[PDB]
């Protein structure tokens, strides 16, 4: 099971740059990357202010 | 915690440490066996962990005990993280000591300029990784209404507050929600989000928890 990032609430800037807004719990998750990211929303953020298409491996830390 | 001090030994004796394998969220002891955080941190079971230095090490100095009852605010809204506050219920009394204290609950809402410190073993890097095993702290002011909601248009209501600088560089991050901030040495306010961390214009946003004592008193008493 992949994951929701509209779960999360965004808000939009003066010139278009789409920011989602995130908790700050420490739930690591894995990512298709290798790479272990401090929460889903912050893989989130990352694929938003990145432009990647990161997805989700396993809930816990790779 | 970003741009904050390693705090002193004993310095924040009500900070906890909120443990389900490793920890996860920070936490504020209110009484011997009651524990306020952030709704968001929520999970079945749960590891209360208080009198820590280091996270990482056993000192002996410090206790272990599990959440009995986890009672979220029936308000609560996942999406929009309002009423993001959270009361545990220890299984069998903290002993208070000079490592593990209570903080008070506040008498009144803190007003735009009050000086608070903030605590947590939340990451220290704005960009990237880095998680302290020693409790950072930072010292920080509540900023206006004004000013948190211009900072986040339509997002912040009546149970928020932000505190933090405008100009970015020291903010509450990831690993700190549900973590205390104590103003006057009264709790103020609970971690719970924001705009990453350390962003300029983009201060945390933290549970306005004097609006909350009258629930909090109710549950307890009742509980
Ligand atoms: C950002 O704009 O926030 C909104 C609100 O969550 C997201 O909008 C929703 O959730 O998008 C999903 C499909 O992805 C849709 O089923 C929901 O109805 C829709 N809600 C609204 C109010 O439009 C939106 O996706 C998100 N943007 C990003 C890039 O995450």
């Amino acid at each position: 099971v992949p994951m929701d990032c509209s779960r999360y609430p965004n808000t939009t800037s003066e010139e278009g740059k789409v920011m989602i807004l995130c908790n700050k719990a420490l739930n690591p998750v894995c990512g298709t990357d290798g790479v272990t990211y401090d929460n889903e929303c912050v893989l989130c953020a990352h694929n938003l202010e990145q432009g990647t298409s990161v997805g989700k491996k396993h809930d816990g830390e790779c | 915690i970003v741009g904050g001090y390693t705090c002193a030994a004993n310095s924040i004796p009500y900070q906890v440490s909120l443990n389900s394998g490793s920890h996860f969220c920070g936490g504020s002891l209110i009484n011997s066996q009651w524990v306020v955080s952030a709704a968001h941190c929520y999970k079945s079971r749960i590891q209360v962990r208080l009198g820590e230095h280091n996270i990482d090490v056993l000192e002996g100095n410090e206790q272990f005990i599990n959440a009995a009852k986890i009672i979220t605010h029936p308000n609560f809204n996942g999406n929009t993280l309002d009423n993001d506050i959270m009361l545990i219920k220890l299984s069998s009394p903290a002993t208070l000591n000079s490592r593990v204290a209570t903080v008070s609950l506040p008498r009144s809402c803190a007003a735009a300029g009050t000086e608070c410190l903030i605590s947590g073993w939340g990451n220290t890097k704005s960009s990237g990784s880095s998680y302290p095993s020693l409790l950072q702290c930072l010292k920080a002011p509540v900023l206006s209404d004004s000013s948190c909601k211009s900072s986040y248009p339509g997002q912040i209501t009546g149970n928020m507050i932000c505190v933090g600088f405008l100009e970015g560089g020291k903010d509450s991050c990831q690993g700190d929600s549900g973590g205390p901030v104590v103003c006057n040495g009264q709790l103020q306010g609970i971690v719970s989000w924001g705009y990453g961390c350390a962003q300029k214009n983009k201060p945390g946003v933290y549970t306005k928890v004097c609006n909350y004592v009258n629930w909090i008193q109710q549950t307890i008493a009742a509980n």
